[PDB]
């Protein structure tokens, strides 16, 4: 038989293992493709009823999740497309911490239907414009939508209430404990003028009971043990040093040169007597326990041991700073007896056992403190990852709520509204680009469908009873979760809500990555290495 | 299908099949360590690549051994082993309790039930069952001096009734009990010392109120010094007593010969200096964890001494505990008060080996075991079987609560949720109704590894605990059904409360699960 | 605390250096992943000296990755150990060197070598107070050799009085893998001697005879001989990383091993380490000239350098230093002095 052998020009001066795709056959659909696979990979992890998925990455270590942004972390994905919608994801989590899936939806939905618009004759340019038509009248629409703001955020049983709605969707059955557990922790550090901080909330992991044991404490744990022979303190002054508990010596080269027995003799003394005056003249001070960061020696630990002052050592370079924040000491780099400002104060340290793990704990009898700490108690190690997870997100929601106070209503009220008022404003557009635009409002039905499917009803009756009661002018009516039958039901007095800001980005990123795939019109791909 | 989404040889597996594969392989995990429960359980021998072998009756340590690598298989090695660390007593009922769960609602999860609503049902029984729990516990207020001690006795002998030491287990319960009586309020592991001799029947195992010892390695003269001492004071030491350079920095520049032999004399006048301080404090036993030299050594033995070096740290500590002094790291201040005193110290043989034994000490906070065996996994299972009723005595110390063995407690919350059952309506009655009856597999393990009939004696439990008998279960010797709570087969209720709470979270959490999905490499 | 930061450069660099901080992580107690799972504290007491701690816990290597062509990054990124390194500390090229020195010096080098000095200010901006730099490359090479040697040079500039230590491999006595090997071993040397304190030249056919003959089993590539490599590397840096009953740094063992500053020139040893200050150095660099000058006179391959920039002197001065460190070597031995060329005319009268 014949061969076909090559055409000239760039198809010969190309290197062996490279690709080149080029045109909308070659190029846009199958991109619109690998983007939907994606989509469809995590649309079954999609609200209160969506179900955990396990993954295990090429180092053979186990995850068992939720979350759309670890799972996407987790996978190994090699089409570029899909690599987009990914950096978008990850983009939404770290700019708001909450709402990485609904960017996955949207921008399979959106790439969906441009699919048959390009089919049925639009060019891409016009399907751009009016994606960005659309996009900024859901923008102007979006802050008529809003309803109760949130009104003050020290107030335990607000919060708690406040932050049930973003723990539902993780931990469907145990969001009242969890709820009321990350509210006390973050009523706790919000301060006066404060911007809140993330990172002053740490979690600690104990193997043991089950999770309705965990609990919150105000202070710091650490899984250390004690150097010394003192455990236990009731009223504590502390000493914190970056540096060695031992004598200190010089930088450069230093030898011991002795030419007489006497000096040879002394010279143990000496330094003995040293040591033990310097440990003297801390403890002098008042100071009960001492933290460091480096290494003991064995004749200070004797002297201390003398002298009954509980020594503790820790080597992070970053649990000394927190300890340092939490009892408001300073650290200090010479071993000299510290001055009063430089004193932490502690109502109680000691040593503890919970479940097989000894751990030291610094506890305050304050309410606020500068940081706190969880401890969950499970019996996997998976769970505990799930519930710490979890908790990241109550905290994030915490911020943004401190950010800004609007609450809009949720369980696809807010989608159902866009898409009709979208629908409405592209009726009077005359031109190509109205099509677009309702194509827009119809990706905003993915939403609603999903839950329903995730829910075991049938989801075109959800949309149509939506719609029909939205016609009337309920704007707060959404799908209704507990019914076996499909039904609707009003999110604002059932409490059902989610922030402003997370919707708004999410919808901008969203928006910004279809636009960017439909961009590309010819791809050029090295060989894998 | 030019280019793939994800990297070649990614495997997924979604839907019901993988969700019965998974409920499957549990039932593998659940039957390797089936038939290991009860006063008539067996144990297994492992043997892993370099060829030692391994021979328990732990559930935990069986689960650990085996190389398990099914990702929803190791969660019931995950729940066995924190039931281990949270209780010490129980790592096979719970592994049990899950594979039944799992087994009950397998049925229902092949008809195309949501698994949301059989999780609602798993988390309301587990509440239920909890609270009856410790309603129905047995507990007194102000019990005795001398009735707190006999529960901890039956608590005792019941943890040990399944194990390699079961004939003995009278024996071995008082002491264990004792143990855990002179262990302060912390009860620290560490302060109680477990010594394993081989040669020698089981029931030459002891117990010194003190503290006991190897010996260590010794230079010439050690043979030349007494061994045995009335009144002894004992330095307990951080220094290293030998003849060395004064520091590894040092360096000697010197000019004539006088100061040669000046410096010469120097060194051995630093060494007698450090002896003499410690001789004329009055001490009589030395100890170090660091090297103690042979002219040290010499020295010792000519002024009728004992000396020991590189003791444990381990050791050191446990013995400044029974005789109550201080780890010194100089020798320019010995006082009376930081000097231990014993009643008497010994060196003995004890099979083969030579022992070190300070007894007498009426103000210890620490004892010290001494096991006799034959071989060296017999001793390893004896100090295994040991170690549950040591976690068995402190859970009992605090909470005194205690519910009868046997298989009688699972009955009584399986009438219980069978009572409660029928009054609602729906699918929660079938599913309540599973986890009732998947309480009863304890019962039937025993009947099964005894060698009864299981059907007759569960239907007369089932018909004694309807009628009325709320502590009745299976007497195995007369091989029938008796009150285990006047037989005296008693057990903390914290062992169940958790069993049934890691058990219900393991079936909760594989359930829940809808694909599987696995990376190359 | 006293921080050094180690910079690979070239293909012969990169697979050296993946496998060094493949054997320091284990003993460390380091994962891939960049978490700790050690059980002694002892390992915890010099970490900081050449991981970076970062918020979360993760470990992160005080290296970077040079190279100007993207071939050896996708392996080492593709590799094992491969992605505890900072995705911002690779640095690489479009084109390459092809073995050329005055390439890599002049043209396609300058244009990289800021890349290389903006990364190091910010791995230098996070350590308290740094005290030198660690560089691994070859002899042979262009991106090895030249380009190294820019570096050097720029390193110096920027950071005056700091110590500086390379490990190069060098030229084989019998077997030359590069028909210009000779021009870049002397113009490289020649800039080797001025601007580090300590060399560790490294054969590869002295490494090479020790599989086949002690190992008893190989018929391998270059694999084995770069992890025994790594390991003599590990051995020399135990000092650093880990105290014990007498700690020093490479300085405190520079000052007692290296008396006269421009004899800095060392041959290790393996025995399951040594470094010695063997003068069986002179023989190398005798064979070196020995070629330099038989391509030299004929003027081979010249074209290929004086296009790019460089002059016809450099070669005569680059081989007159050569010239100059070898007779520095021999006035040390006094015996090889009685190998004088023999005499050969007949002119032995009065005087
Ligand atoms: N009680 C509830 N009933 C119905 N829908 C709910 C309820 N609680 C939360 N949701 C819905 O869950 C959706 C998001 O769940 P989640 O899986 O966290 O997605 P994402 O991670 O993208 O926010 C929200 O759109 C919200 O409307
Ligand atoms: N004398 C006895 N008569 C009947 N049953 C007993 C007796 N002693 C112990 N058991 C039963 O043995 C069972 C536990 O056996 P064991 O191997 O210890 O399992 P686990 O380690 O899980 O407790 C308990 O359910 C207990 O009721
Ligand atoms: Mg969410
Ligand atoms: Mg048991």
């Amino acid at each position: 038989a014949l061969h076909v052998p090559k055409a000239p020009g760039f198809a010969q001066m190309l290197k062996e293992g490279a690709k080149h795709f080029s045109g909308l056959e070659e190029a846009v659909y199958r991109n619109i493709q690998a983007c939907k696979e994606l989509a469809q990979t995590t649309r079954t992890a999609y609200g209160p009823n969506g179900m955990n998925k396990m993954v295990i990455n090429h180092l053979e270590k186990l995850f068992v999740t939720n979350d759309a942004a670890t799972i996407l972390r987790e996978l190994e994905v090699q089409h570029p497309a899909a690599k987009m919608i990914v950096m978008a994801s990850h983009m939404q989590e770290q700019e708001v911490g909450d709402g990485t899936n609904f960017v996955l939806v949207f921008a399979g939905a959106l790439l969906e239907l441009a699919e048959e618009l390009l089919r049925i004759g639009l060019s891409v340019s016009e399907v751009i414009e009016g994606y960005e038509i659309a996009c900024r009248k859901a923008h102007e629409i979006l802050p008529n939508l809003v309803c109760c703001s949130a009104k003050n955020l020290r107030d335990i049983d607000e919060v708690s209430s406040l932050l049930r709605t973003s723990i539902m969707s993780k931990q469907y059955g145990n969001e009242v404990f969890l709820a009321k557990l990350i509210a006390q922790a973050c009523v706790s550090i919000f301060p006066d003028s404060g911007h809140f901080n993330v990172d002053n909330i740490r979690v600690c992991k104990i193997l043991g009971s089950g999770i309705s044991s965990s609990s919150v404490l105000h202070g710091m744990v650490f899984k250390k043990e004690t150097e010394g022979d003192v455990t236990s303190v009731k009223d504590a002054k502390i000493a914190v040093y970056s540096c060695p508990f031992d004598g200190m010596i010089t930088e450069t080269k230093g030898t011991v040169l002795i030419k007489t027995a006497e000096e040879l003799m002394n010279f143990s003394k000496g330094e003995e007597n040293l040591m033990d005056a310097q440990v003297k003249a801390i403890a002098d001070t008042g100071a009960n326990v001492v933290v460091t960061g480096g290494k003991v020696a064995d004749m200070a630990l004797h002297y201390a041991n003398k002298y009954n002052i509980m020594l503790v050592r820790l080597n992070s370079k970053w649990d000394l700073r927190r300890l340092c924040k939490t009892v408001g000491a300073t650290a200090l780099p010479r071993l000299t007896p510290p001055v009063l400002e430089e004193m932490g104060h502690c109502d109680s340290v000691y040593l503890s056992e919970v479940g097989d793990t000894q751990v030291v704990v610094f506890k305050h009898e304050k309410e606020d403190g500068a940081i706190s700490t969880i401890v969950l108690r499970g019996s996997t190690d998976n769970l505990m990852d799930d519930i710490e997870r979890a908790v990241d997100d109550g905290v994030n929601t915490f911020k943004v709520l401190t950010r800004d106070k609007r609450l809009v209503p949720g369980g696809g009220a807010t989608e159902i509204e866009l898409a009709k008022q979208i629908t409405s404003y592209g009726e009077t557009c005359p031109g190509l680009e109205q099509y677009a635009i309702k194509k827009f409002a119809e990706a905003f039905e993915a939403i609603p469908r999903a839950l329903a499917e995730n829910s075991g009803v049938k989801a075109n009756e959800v949309i149509s009873k939506l719609y029909a009661v939205h016609q009337e002018g309920n704007k707060n009516v959404g799908l209704d979760i507990e019914a076996e039958v499909p039904a609707v039901k009003d999110m604002l007095e059932a409490g059902i809500l989610d922030t402003y800001l997370g919707k708004y980005w999410a919808i901008k990123l969203a928006t910004n990555a279809a636009v960017t795939v439909l961009r590309v019109d010819q791809i050029i791909m090295a060989k894998p290495a | 299908t030019p280019v793939i989404l994800l990297k070649e040889g990614t495997d997924s597996s979604q839907g019901i099949p993988q969700l019965v594969s998974n409920i499957s392989a549990c039932q593998v995990i659940a039957e390797a360590v089936r038939t290991t429960l009860g006063p008539r359980g067996m144990d297994k021998l492992i043997v892993d690549g370099r060829g030692k072998a391994t021979i328990s009756n732990d559930g935990a340590t069986i689960l650990k051994l085996l190389d398990v690598v099914h990702p929803a298989a190791k969660t019931l090695v995950d729940i066995a082993k924190s039931q281990d660390a949270e209780v010490g007593d129980g790592t096979t009922s719970v592994t049990l309790l899950a594979a039944e769960f799992l087994k009950q609602v397998k049925p229902y999860v092949e008809e195309g039930l949501h698994p949301q609503i059989i999780i609602r049902a798993f988390r309301t029984a587990t509440q239920l069952a909890v609270n009856k729990i410790k309603e129905i516990a047995v507990t007194v207020k102000k019990a005795d001096k001398v009735e707190q001690r006999k529960l901890l006795e039956k608590c005792a002998m019941t943890a040990l009734s399944s194990k390699l030491i079961s004939q003995q287990k009278a024996f071995f319960a008082k002491m264990v009990v004792d143990a855990v009586m002179m262990l302060d309020d912390l009860l620290q592991l560490k302060m109680i010392g477990i010594k394993k001799v081989q040669g020698g029947a089981l029931e030459d195992s002891q117990l010194v109120a003190g503290v006991a010892f190897k010996k260590t390695f010794s230079y010439a003269g050690f043979e030349m010094q007494p061994k045995k001492y009335h009144n002894p004071k004992i330095a307990l030491l951080n220094v290293e007593l030998e003849l060395k350079a004064e520091k590894d920095n040092a360096e000697i520049r010197v000019h004539t010969v006088e100061d040669y032999q000046a410096i010469v004399d120097a060194e051995w006048n630093i060494l007698y200096d450090k002896l003499e301080k410690i001789h004329h404090s009055g001490a009589k036993v030395v100890l170090s964890k660091l090297p103690i030299g042979d002219v040290a050594t010499q020295y010792f033995a000519d002024r009728d001494m004992f000396c020991a070096g590189r003791v444990p740290e381990e050791d050191l500590k446990r013995t400044m505990m029974a005789c109550g002094g201080s780890i010194q790291t100089s020798v320019n201040a010995l006082s009376a008060d930081v000097l231990g005193r014993c009643q008497v110290f010994e060196e003995t043989q004890i099979g083969g080996e030579r022992y070190n034994f300070f007894t007498g000490c009426p103000k210890a906070k620490t004892c010290t075991f001494i096991l006799r065996g034959g071989a060296e996994q017999f001793m390893e299972e004896t100090e295994r079987s040991l170690h549950d009723a040591i976690m068995i005595v402190r859970r009992a110390i605090k909470n005194d609560s205690v519910v009868a063995g046997g298989g009688a407690i699972e009955m009584e919350l399986s009438k219980y949720l069978r009572d409660y059952s029928r009054t609602i309506p729906g699918k929660q009655q079938l599913l309540i109704g599973a986890y009732a009856k998947a309480l009863e597999i304890i019962p039937r393990q025993l009947c099964d590894n005894a060698g009864f009939d299981a059907t007759n004696i569960l239907n007369k439990l089932r018909a004694r605990h309807a009628q009325g008998g709320t502590w009745y279960g299976v007497d195995i010797n007369n091989e029938d059904i008796a009150d285990n709570f006047e037989a005296f087969v008693w057990e903390p209720a914290m062992v169940r409360i958790n069993a049934l709470t890691a058990a219900s979270e393991a079936a909760c959490l594989i359930v829940s699960v809808d694909e599987t999905i696995k990376n190359p490499r | 605390m006293r921080e050094i930061v180690h910079i690979q450069a070239g293909q012969c660099g990169n697979q050296i250096g993946a496998k060094f901080w493949e054997v320091i992580s284990d003993e460390h107690g380091i994962d891939p992943t960049g978490t700790y799972h050690g059980d002694s504290d002892l390992q915890l007491d010099r970490i900081s000296v050449y991981y970076n701690e970062a918020t979360g816990g993760k470990y992160v290597p005080r290296a970077i990755l040079v190279d100007l062509e993207p071939g050896t990054m996708d392996s080492v990124r593709s590799g094992p150990f491969g992605q505890i390194f900072r995705p911002d500390n690779f640095v690489f090229g479009q084109s390459g060197a092809g073995n050329n020195w005055a390439k890599g010096h002049y043209t396609e080098g300058a244009e990289l070598v800021d890349s290389v000095l903006d990364v190091v200010r910010k791995e230098a901006e996070s350590c308290d107070c740094l005290q030198g730099f660690q560089l691994t490359h070859s002899l042979g090479g262009g991106t090895g050799s030249g380009m190294g040697t820019l570096l050097i040079s720029k390193i110096r500039e920027e950071y005056p009085d700091r110590i500086m230590n390379t490990f190069s491999v060098v030229p084989s006595p019998k077997v030359s893998d590069t028909v210009v090997e000779p021009y870049n071993a002397t113009l490289s040397v020649h800039q080797l001697v001025e601007n580090t304190d300590e060399t560790y030249c490294i054969d590869n056919e002295a490494l090479y005879d020790i599989c086949f003959r002690t190992l008893k089993l190989t018929t391998p590539t270059y694999g084995d001989l770069n992890h025994l490599v790594s390991a003599t590397m590990s051995g020399v840096t135990t000092c650093l990383r880990f105290p014990g009953q007498l700690n020093a740094d490479l300085r405190k063992l520079a000052v007692n091993m290296v008396p006269f500053p421009r004899l800095h020139f060392f041959m290790p040893g393996f025995a399951p380490t040594f470094i010695g200050n063997s003068t069986a150095i002179q023989e190398l660099f005798k064979r070196i000239s020995e070629q330099f000058t038989a391509m030299f006179r004929r003027k081979a391959f010249l074209h290929w350098y004086t296009g790019e920039g460089m002059d016809e002197m450099e070669f005569t001065e680059a081989e007159s230093n050569m010239n100059d460190l070898v007779s520095e070597y021999q006035q040390y031995q006094d015996a090889t002095a009685e190998e004088e060329e023999d005499f050969g005319e007949e002119a032995e009268e009065e005087a």
